[PDB]
């Protein structure tokens, strides 16, 4: 389910 | 198209990369090389030339990483260890550019003591305990990433050294301009002023923009994260890493090549390799 | 009188150019230009000194081809190892504008000075193991602008109040004293021998002293203006100078004439020093331009250069032996070339 | 060897004229700067002109302005000077010098200790 | 004219270097040629002297 | 076995360089000047109220100043004025006011300003015995300065109180005589700092500071491209 993106903070939860 | 998010190619991540990882490292040799360029202020260049390094690098490995792992546990130890490094990097990039406008403030103001204040001993001391702040800050950072304490920490940091740098040029361009004004004032007599501003434009302007949208980023991810504006500002994450890395590559240009020494070492190096 | 004595003064003159114009039968360069050309010459650093913080103004090669004795401008003199570039001493000074700096053949003493009128001999080999002071020599009233050893027990020296002088090192007395000129003395240069000297100033003229009569033997002439730097030929028999006119000049001490004239277009700048090679067959010369030209002495060609330096060669030297050269700058370093 | 011979001096009467040369040799006469020199009978060395390698920038002692003129002529190595509307005060020996080095324009030539670039000088008295 | 004194000497010195037997040019510059060309092997800024006898590296 | 003496070699490097760093501290903490002046210059006076060399050292506000005056050197300038040519500035003392000295203190000025050695060093420039120049005046400068007939008191002129108009326009115009060369000759990599001072005058000690300071601050403004 979880996944790696570029930096962080990328999409507000 | 604001929903979604905005997809920027690994290639320009990974030219972004290598290109400021060459630049950054020319600038760290020709210090290294040059005997004449051991004064305390191309050690905080080589300090930032050094963090701008690490910015490029680990981020640029985390697209390659990303990229690798796409095309085919492990990845939450990847992605936390990557995320400690480029945040401990950024924090030490915003540190020494505080650095290097605090070492120049203190020159033009403490001319006369300047050599008794900004000894080797106390400029390594004050590297050294910049990078062990910032690596300790940005692994607590990443550990506790999720929690509102940090994006506050952050950007109550970025703001305070933006206000912090801008203070400090524009005192020392007023004390230019009055050494301008008495200058003027002789009988035997762009200009100055237009070089001094130019000069100023170019260090801040640079400085926040290539920064700052990336803390309002964090600004809207605490404010306003639901609101439909919001959103669509928030999309551009990826065009807002590109931003922070373009100011890894041009920082060099407006710190260590505007020295004549360093330009004759970058040239000497270049032609030998 | 005056006229009279002016008159007879001009009519000696005018014996003496006849007299060299006697013998004038042809030129050095229309001899050795059936002389191979040396071709070129590429030198290349092999060591560089650092630890001085001011410029340096003189450096000077002891006997035994390996120690380097130098002088800034902070008041501190380095002794160096050019095999293994590690240092021997740092002798701090009582002033720090000194100009010239000698080592002593034997080893055993250093001497130096500048402003303060005063050379400074130190003796590098005591019983403590410190460096200490040995004799301060004073009764120039003008700078002290060069230094050489004859002996341990034997010193010359040259000052800005147009005159040099011999002294007794173990007495402290000035013994000889030197005068005709009416510039600074810039520069000395002791024959092989060490029977003769020459000294060139700012006059734009050099002269071949007898070191042991007291007697002026020569004068040479020749140089548009000051006289910056002057060394000896390894036979003994010629000297070369070098001045403000950016030009060099090889002298004939035989021949009491100008030998040769080495010059560029596009040098305008001053040669700060002169130097031969061990068979003398080239000559070394330091400019303004931060570099250092070296020349075939028997042809006036240029064979190659030395750059390397950000700021005025101040100083050059060659070893005993002929393995290496050294040159010291403005820019507070000492390089040597292979 | 460099020489440097004045010439064209003598006695006048105050409101008169004269023109003063001045010989050179031994060096390249349009690489340097020249000046001249008076020595008051009772006084130390003055500087009276400057006129510079090409001629084009010529300075005078402010109580000579309008009353003498230099030149000089890099073709015959001859400095001249145009002494108009003479008075007393200007009697003198005058000497040619010149500027220790070529192709600068730092110059330090009137010096009471004897000069290597200077001639021996012509009276002009009035 | 006191300063005839420091003529006088000029004139003695003048005196003592007129008379100096002087050598031909063209013989002494032979000479300086044959003892260059008698050194030339010996001359280490001249001739290429191997690395291995070289101390400075 | 030689590797005791190579052993011994590095053991005395590390003794003096050392040693070295400590100088090298203390050296570039200490500001040197260059004193020159006029032989009427009151330059014992300008000593007193702050062999061929002396040197004079002074701590102004925990600065430490090293202050160099020219000893019986002969008149000769253009050898030894080369070595003073990384001095912080050269302090050059003038009398105002038989032969012309001012002319003489001019012709020196222009050719010590053009020197190829000294393009970076600023000068520090006193005038001094004001009392004399304003008795002269008042009791001439027309005979050897003409131009001084058609001057003008500048507009920014501020003299003190119960000055003569005319001595204040002869202090003025011969600030303005050197200021002109100064202005002329100079390309933004020095200048010159012109002073009217009184034979006796203790304050003239913090000017050579504050003018130092200002020097430094203005090359490290050259530096950072803000003036
Ligand atoms: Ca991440």
């Amino acid at each position: 389910s979880y996944s790696l993106e570029h930096x962080r903070w990328g999409k507000p939860v | 198209g604001c929903y979604e998010q905005l997809f920027v190619s690994p290639e320009v991540f990974v030219t972004l990369g290598v290109i400021s990882l060459l630049e950054n490292i020319l600038v760290i040799v020709a210090i290294a090389k040059n005997k004449n360029l051991h004064s305390p202020m191309y050690f905080f260049i080589c300090s930032l030339a050094v963090a701008d390094m690490l910015v490029s690098v680990s981020n640029g490995s985390e697209t390659i990483v990303i990229t690798l792992l796409n095309s085919t546990s492990f990845t939450v130890n990847i992605d936390n260890v990557i995320d400690s490094v480029i945040c401990s990097s950024l924090l030490a990039s915003i540190c020494s550019l505080l650095s290097i406008a605090v070492d120049r403030y203190f020159t033009i103001f403490y001319a006369l003591q300047y050599h008794n204040i900004m000894t080797v001993k106390r400029v390594g001391i004050i590297i050294s305990c910049i990078w062990a702040a910032c690596t300790v800050s940005g692994i607590l950072f990443i550990i506790y990433s999720d929690s509102s304490a940090v994006i506050i920490c952050l950007i109550t940091m970025f703001f305070t050294m933006l206000a912090l740098m801008a203070s400090l040029y524009v005192h020392m361009f007023l004390m230019a301009r009055l050494h301008i004004k008495r200058i003027a004032v002789l009988p035997g007599t762009q200009g100055a002023n237009m070089k001094g501003a130019i000069t100023l434009t170019i260090l801040i302007g640079v400085f926040v923009v290539c920064w700052a949208p990336f803390f309002l980023h964090l600004i809207f991810y605490i404010s306003c994260p639901q609101n439909p504006y919001c959103v669509c500002f928030m999309s551009h994450f990826n065009l807002y890493l590109i931003l922070i890395m373009c100011n890894s590559i041009i920082d060099p240009l407006i710190y260590a090549l505007r020295s004549q020494e360093l330009r004759k070492t970058f040239k000497e190096i270049i032609c030998c390799y | 009188e005056l006229d009279q004595l002016r008159q007879e003064a001009e009519q000696l003159k005018n014996q003496i150019r006849d007299a060299r114009k006697a013998c004038a039968d042809a030129t050095l360069s229309q001899i050795t230009n059936n002389i191979d050309p040396v071709g070129r010459i590429q030198m290349r650093t092999r060591r560089t000194l650092r630890g001085h913080l001011a410029k340096i103004y003189a450096m000077h090669w002891g006997t035994d081809s390996r120690l380097l004795v130098s002088a800034s401008q902070d008041g501190k003199l380095i002794i160096w190892d050019s095999y293994t570039t590690n240092k021997v001493h740092a002798i701090p000074l009582r002033s720090s504008w000194v100009m010239t700096c000698a080592y002593a053949p034997s080893g055993n003493y250093v001497a130096c000075g500048g402003l303060d009128n005063i050379c400074s001999i130190y003796n590098l080999k005591t019983r403590e193991g410190n460096v200490r002071v040995s004799r301060e020599l004073a009764g120039h009233t003008g700078y002290l602008s060069c230094c050489r050893f004859l002996d341990d027990n034997q010193i010359v020296t040259s000052s800005g109040d147009t005159t040099c002088a011999l002294w007794d090192i173990e007495t402290g007395q000035q013994t000889t004293t030197f005068t005709g000129h009416t510039g600074d003395v810039m520069s000395l240069s002791l024959a092989p021998d060490t029977r003769l000297f020459v000294s060139g100033a700012c006059d734009a003229s050099a002269k071949l002293w007898d070191v042991r009569e007291g007697m002026c033997r020569q004068t040479f002439t020749g140089h548009e203006s000051d006289i910056n730097a002057i060394c000896f030929f390894p036979n003994g028999n010629a000297f070369a100078t070098g001045s403000d006119d950016a030009t060099c000049r090889l002298f004939d001490l035989r021949a009491d004439q100008e030998l040769m004239t080495y010059s560029h277009d596009n040098i305008i700048c001053g040669i700060t020093s002169v130097s031969f090679s061990k068979s003398g067959r080239l000559l070394l010369a330091g400019y303004d331009d931060f570099n250092c030209n070296v020349w075939d002495a028997l042809k006036a060609d240029r064979a190659g250069v030395l750059a390397g330096h950000d700021n005025r060669v101040s100083c050059l030297g060659v070893t005993d032996d002929g393995m290496a050269v050294a040159t010291g700058s403005w820019d507070s370093f000492l390089k040597i070339w292979n | 060897q460099v020489q440097l011979q004045e010439s064209g001096g003598g006695l006048v009467q105050p409101g008169g004229s004269l023109r003063l040369s001045c010989a050179a040799s031994g060096f390249t006469f349009s690489n340097y700067k020249m000046n001249w020199v008076r020595q008051a009978p009772g006084k130390g060395l003055e500087w009276v002109s400057d006129i510079s390698q090409s001629g084009a920038s010529i300075s005078y002692t402010g109580s000579v302005k309008g009353r003498f003129t230099i030149s000089r002529d890099n073709a015959k190595n001859t400095l001249y000077l145009q002494m108009n509307s003479l008075k007393p005060e200007d009697t003198a020996v005058y000497y040619c010098a010149r500027c220790p080095a070529p192709f600068t324009r730092d110059c330090f030539d009137v010096t009471s200790t004897t000069y290597a670039y200077r001639g021996q000088g012509t009276q002009v008295t009035v | 004219t006191a300063s005839i004194a420091q003529a006088r000497k000029l004139v003695e010195q003048l005196k003592m270097e007129a008379n100096i037997d002087r050598i031909k040019v063209s013989k002494a510059a032979a000479d300086l040629m044959a003892y260059c060309e008698a050194h030339a092997k010996e001359d280490p800024l001249l001739t290429p002297v191997p690395a291995s006898e070289n101390p400075f590296r | 076995d030689q590797r005791n003496e190579e052993k011994a070699q590095r053991e005395a490097n590390k003794k003096i360089e050392k040693q070295l760093q400590k100088d090298k501290q203390v050296y570039r903490a200490t500001h040197r000047l260059l004193l020159l002046g006029a032989g009427e210059s009151g330059k014992n006076t300008i000593v007193k109220q702050m062999s061929g060399i002396f040197e004079t050292k002074f701590q102004v506000d925990k600065v430490n100043f090293h202050m160099f005056d020219v000893g019986a050197q002969r008149d000769e300038r253009r050898k030894w004025i080369q070595c003073f040519n990384d001095v912080t500035a050269i302090i050059f003392v003038v009398a105002s006011s038989q032969t012309n000295r001012l002319q003489a203190a001019l012709k020196l000025f222009d050719s010590i300003w053009n020197n190829k050695w000294l393009r970076d060093t600023s000068v520090i420039l006193f005038l001094n015995k004001q009392d004399l120049l304003a008795e002269k005046v008042l009791a001439k400068i027309e005979d050897y300065f003409p131009e001084f007939a058609r001057y003008t008191t500048p507009e920014d002129a501020t003299p003190e109180p119960g000055e003569d108009p005319r001595v204040t326009r002869a202090k003025y115009f011969i600030r303005d005589e050197f200021l002109r060369i100064s202005t002329a000759s100079g390309d933004g990599r020095h200048y010159c700092y012109p002073h009217f001072t009184c034979a006796v005058d203790t304050e003239n000690i913090r000017r050579v500071f504050n003018d130092c300071r200002d020097i430094i601050q203005r090359m490290h403004l050259r530096q950072y491209e803000l003036l």
